[PDB]
RNA sequence: CGUAAAAGCUUGCUUGAUUAACGAUUUCCAGUACGAAUCGAGACUGCGAAAGCAAGGCCAGCGAUCCUUUGCGAAGAAUA
RNA sequence: AACGUGUCGCGAUGGAUGACUUGGCUUCCUAUUUCGUUGAAGAACGCAGUAAAGUGCGAUAAGUGGUAUCAAUUGCAGAACAUUC
RNA sequence: GAUGUGGCCUGGAGGUUAGGACGAAGCUUAUGGCGUGAGCCUAAGAUGGACCGGCCUCUAGUGCAGAUCUUGGUUGGCGUA
RNA sequence: UGCAAGGCCGGAAAGAAAAGAAUUAGAGGCACCAAGUGGGCCUUCUUCGGUAAGCGGAGCAGGCGAUGCGGAAUGAACCGC
RNA sequence: UGGAAAUGGGGUGCCCCCACCCGUCUUGAAACACGGACCAAGGAGUCAAACAGACGCGCAAGGGAGGAGAUAUGCCAGUACUUCUCUCGUACUGAAAGGGAGAUGCAAAAUGCAUCUGUGGUGUGCACACGUCAAAUCCGUUUGAUUUGCCCAACACC
RNA sequence: CAGUGAGCGGCGAGCGAAGAGGGAACGAACUCGUUGCCGAAUCGGGUCUUACAAGGCCUUGAGUUGUGGCACGUGUGGUUGGUGCAGGAGUGGCGAAAUUCAAGCGAAAAGCAAACCCGUUGCUGAAUACAACCCUUCAUGUGAGUAUUGAGCCAAAGAAGGUGUUAGCCCAUUGAGCCAUAAACCUGAGCGCCUCAUGAACAAGCGAGUAGCACUGUUUGGGAAUGCAGUGUCAAGUGGCAGGUAUUUGUCUGCCAAAGUUAAAUACAGAGUAGGAAGACCGAUAGCGAACAAGUAGCGUGAGCGAAAGUUUGAAAAGCACUUUGGAAAGAGAGUGAAAUAGAACCUGAAGUCGUGACAAAGACAAUGGAAGUACCUCCAUUUCAAC
């Protein structure tokens, strides 16, 4: 809205809050991002360090469908699980059985404490994840 | 001053800006519910042109490609020549009676295939063909009551008389079995991925 | 309250003893010169106070 | 749940009682509340006087 | 400025002018970089009977991005 | 004294303001929707009882024919199928 | 130079509450009253002739003394050269 | 059972005496966002260049700039405030 | 009870005192520095996109579209409804091939074993709980200190 | 997807896409050349059937230096042609309710009875008005009721325009429904007859100055070269092309260039024709340059440039007859009108500047300005006027 701006306060000032002297001119330092080597050096080289050079190789055709590879942590593995069947479960019985790709997940890793045994099917895992899964009671399946 | 910003890069430098001296390059959709009304009165318009037909024609099932959405399903372009044969269809016969051909698709495995000639199938069964002369009716068209007992099917993707697209069933609970609680399938995975991950250099060694 | 991105954003990030992030859209943009002891010179992780 | 809107259930209320009138002047407040103590006299209309010598 | 059985002169033996896991700090200073300098830990050494001394000649003698160019990923072994 | 100054009542010159709006600008929709050698677009000259501009029209020239309607047009002349000439 | 204001004023919108041919808007003032102030209100018109005020929200082409500023009108020099 | 380092247990503690033996219009610490400015000039003491300058260049502090008021008849900077 | 008196406003003149022309650049303007005959109407920090901080509102390990469809809907460019999906986030790191984070106890295995009501440790740290001591008291209690326990947020060292 | 952990770039300033996924649309597919089998079965022109028939007959006219066809007994055709007959849509005309109800004029055609009810009831009047220093006499003055009050009707219509002030019931508009139609459009691919067509009985090949390669130039995010152009050079044979880092050699996957046609979903960023619907926009120095005889008047040799200006009197011209002074323009009277202070480009009629009458004074301190008094005035406000 244009009635909560600086203007309206500043109708009869003369100079808007731009100063006598140094007054409001076009362009004083160059347009968009000039001279970053320059005379904006030290602002470029304290707040943005590493914005010039070059590293590492080149991937020509980048296709981002064949890397697709989300991840889930051990002690999240409730949120893949409904109520009744969290509640019905316990080492040495049945299991809920967990399918990671249908949910949107390709990889299971092992940070934290595992909540519930269950049966879990992923494309990968890691070493820790797969130990403490089993540890605890429950299994993991491979799927493609 | 300029403080501790974003580099900024909002690539507008080109005459994009209609003025008094640019005719501008800009695209606007003020008219955006007027067309929404328009296509939902001409779809209801065609339909009851074409009544009793149904509206949209027949389509397959089938599977979205890369590792990132093979487990979706979705409806294909048309149904195979084999899936029409293995139905019992001829292609151009079919083409008449609101079925979908493509003669590019190649049917790689027996489930899909499968799961499409079942759609066709029911189709088939579900069909009512009038006849080119009620005078004379002839062997697989039907009959006066029939023809007077007839309805449309408007709905959006068709597939009134088949369901929807059809996903696999989600898996019972059950036990661990010994064999799962005993082996380990990190080094099952791996020694799999080491497999083919240094094929070349595994041969190159061998071959000395 | 720690822990917040904009607690993790407050301060300069291009001098020693620093951790904050940079205001940055494309994270591999701002890497090489002054983070790297090839290129150049890197910013010093630690300093006494 | 909603039947037609699906997932969507009143909210819960901040207060349960909405009168705090009630609450302030209720007997278990009037319990803990600091006693009330005398004051002193309101000044007179003749000025006081300061100039000890 | 400092230095007298030396830090000067002579002589004998040597290559600490090497490497040094991204250790810390001083000077300029925005407590940024460059140049120069100080205190260290590890390897292999030199001189000395030994305690020790030495990673140049104390303190001026020098150089970013991009590009070009050189050196280390020695041979052997893993059923991974 | 005169010229000149100041305030008030009235009056000139001047054309602001308010109210009004058959105009502009902007945004949508519908379709049997797209000129010309069978001579187009544009340019010129003419036409009324009275007629400079403008509008309409072309020596059949402020217009002929047909269908519908139903008594005017009007500054002034003039004319006078209503069953609709 | 920064910030605050149940701080003032202008064109329109959603609400609510009023006024007007027994005279709306506009215009005039040795018409007073109120407010530190931006301003608000009343009186008179020997003015005018048809619309419009307050309050809460929303909105913007929203406040002028000077830019050798723009357009229109006027003016001393002057009954002079 | 010596020295060095990190801890645990226990004690004492004019909470800092007396000899001139402090005082405070004495709440400490930590962040985030952003403006203007980046031509200065004068005076007191100390000064460098210059014959000198209402000249050029520096150190400490106070001022004008951004500030009136009362004094020196008059004066940006003097005296008082 | 009037052509009344009184007190405030308003107007014009006069006396004693006080008092350099506005706007601007400038260390310094009233200036022999520039713009300035009068009046009316007009006249200059706006709209869009990317990012960040402060403040308001909804939901929360999840938040939210957009495009489109469906029928109330055939007055209505609005409102009411909807799925998958997409996007930001719950995990980062390496040039890359790749890999990927709990606690305690026993112990010391080149993927060790066992339990799962749980701040990894230390120092400084609101409120609350247990005591004690002062000052004041209308004798009911208040205002300050401090001991011990747990310490929330937060800071420092590991 | 994506301002991208792609990529291009004095790797600076800057630039910058594609596959996949959710959707819109979609009865979406066909024709030559070549190969195999036929070989004038083809085209044009005359003439006849209601006929320049997708028809019959005749034609050396074209064409074998290759037009054209076929494979890779019940029915049907309204897109063969000739004759006819329907209904519908569309188009154009016609077509709805309810008060000019009662009260009369400067002052009651106005009010009060403080949520609702009392109330289909009670009570009235601070206008004996005003008209310019005050007081007496005589005059003169109020446009049109869509306003107020009291009763009563219509609504499947309360929807905004007109009418002398603000109108559901003064006028127009709008609904059901009625009438009339060149062709075209839609309807058991609407329905008959003649003619003509037709469903259905009885193997080898696949597009050559092309693709590719070299040099040069340009373009692209395309980087040992994304697309293209000029010249040189110039292929293969089921083998060829594409798989985003150059070369040689093996596999694997997808597809088959160098000929052609094709609706819808999309644009209309200074077009046009015939119709419509709107706006938190502008309100005559604004909005298009143009609310008006506006691309006009006017300017320039020319290409071109390009205004100002609301005729807004009044409800209605009722637009000032007549007397008189003047050569006339006009003045003084009279009259119309509610108003002439509405007299013709005439609503309102500001500021600035000027004339006139009354008054205040005033040396030469340029004038203006501040602070505090006083003299004179005051169509201003408030207070008081009796043991107050
Ligand atoms: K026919
Ligand atoms: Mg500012
Ligand atoms: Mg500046
Ligand atoms: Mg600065
Ligand atoms: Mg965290
Ligand atoms: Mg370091
Ligand atoms: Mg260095
Ligand atoms: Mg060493
Ligand atoms: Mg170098
Ligand atoms: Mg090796
Ligand atoms: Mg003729
Ligand atoms: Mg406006
Ligand atoms: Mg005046
Ligand atoms: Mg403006
Ligand atoms: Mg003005
Ligand atoms: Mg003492
Ligand atoms: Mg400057
Ligand atoms: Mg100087
Ligand atoms: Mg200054
Ligand atoms: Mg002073
Ligand atoms: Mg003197
Ligand atoms: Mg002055
Ligand atoms: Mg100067
Ligand atoms: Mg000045
Ligand atoms: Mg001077
Ligand atoms: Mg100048
Ligand atoms: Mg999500
Ligand atoms: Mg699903
Ligand atoms: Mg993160
Ligand atoms: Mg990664
Ligand atoms: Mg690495
Ligand atoms: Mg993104
Ligand atoms: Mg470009
Ligand atoms: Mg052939
Ligand atoms: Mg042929
Ligand atoms: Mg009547
Ligand atoms: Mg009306
Ligand atoms: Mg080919
Ligand atoms: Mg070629
Ligand atoms: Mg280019
Ligand atoms: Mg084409
Ligand atoms: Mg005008
Ligand atoms: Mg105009
Ligand atoms: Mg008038
Ligand atoms: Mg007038
Ligand atoms: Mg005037
Ligand atoms: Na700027
Ligand atoms: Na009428």
């Amino acid at each position: 809205p244009t009635r909560f701006k600086k203007c309206r306060h500043q109708r009869g000032s003369t100079f808007c809050g731009y100063g006598r002297v140094g007054k409001h001119r076009k362009h004083e330092s160059g347009r968009g991002n000039a001279g970053g080597m320059h005379h904006h050096r030290i602002n470029f080289d304290k707040y943005h360090p590493g914005y010039f050079g070059k590293l590492g190789m080149d991937h020509y055709h980048r296709k981002k469908n064949p890397m697709w590879k989300p991840t889930i942590n051990l002690n999240n593995l409730s949120r893949l699980i409904a109520a009744e069947e969290a509640a019905k479960a316990a080492k040495g019985g049945t299991l809920p059985v967990v399918d990671l790709q249908s949910s949107g997940y390709a990889k299971l890793l092992g940070n934290g404490h595992i909540q519930v045994p269950c049966i879990v099917k992923a494309r990968y895992v890691s070493k820790l994840a797969d130990k403490k899964i089993r540890k605890a009671g429950g299994a993991v399946v491979l799927q493609a | 001053p300029k403080g501790n910003n974003a580099i900024p890069h909002v690539h507008q430098k080109k005459h994009w800006n209609p003025c008094s001296s640019q005719k501008g390059n800009v695209k606007v959709f003020l008219n955006q519910p007027a067309q929404k009304h328009r296509r939902r009165r001409l779809r209801l318009l065609k339909a009851k042109k074409v009544f009793p037909r149904p509206l949209k024609a027949l389509r397959p099932q089938v599977n979205c490609p890369t590792v990132r959405h093979n487990m979706k399903r979705r409806l294909g372009r048309g149904f195979s020549p084999a899936e029409l044969k293995a139905a019992g269809l001829n292609p151009q016969y079919a083409a008449t009676i609101g079925i979908r051909v493509d003669s590019r698709r190649k049917n790689k495995s027996e489930e899909g295939m499968n799961v499409n000639v079942q759609r066709l199938k029911t189709y088939m069964s579900k069909l009512v063909l009038f006849p080119m002369n009620h005078k004379k009716v002839q062997k697989g068209e039907a009959s006066e009551e029939e023809v007077k007992a007839a309805t449309q099917d408007r709905s959006r993707f068709g597939d009134a008389a088949v369901g929807a697209v059809v996903y696999p069933s989600a898996e019972a609970p059950r036990a661990v079995s010994a064999e799962e609680k005993s082996m380990c399938v990190y080094a099952f995975l791996k020694k799999n991925h080491s497999a083919v991950r240094f094929f070349g250099t595994r041969s190159s060694r061998a071959a000395r | 309250k720690s822990g917040r991105e904009s607690v993790r954003h407050f301060g300069a990030s291009g001098v020693p003893g620093s951790h904050s992030k940079p205001y940055a859209t494309n994270r591999g943009k701002e890497t090489k010169r002054g983070r790297r002891t090839g290129r150049s010179y890197k910013r010093k992780a630690f300093r006494h106070v | 749940a909603s039947a037609v809107k699906k997932g969507f259930t009143l909210p819960a209320p901040m207060l349960t009682n909405t009168d705090v009138t009630r609450i302030m002047q209720s007997e278990e407040v009037r319990r803990v509340l600091k006693p009330k103590k005398l004051q002193a006299k309101k000044a007179s209309r003749f000025q006081t006087p300061t100039n000890g010598m």
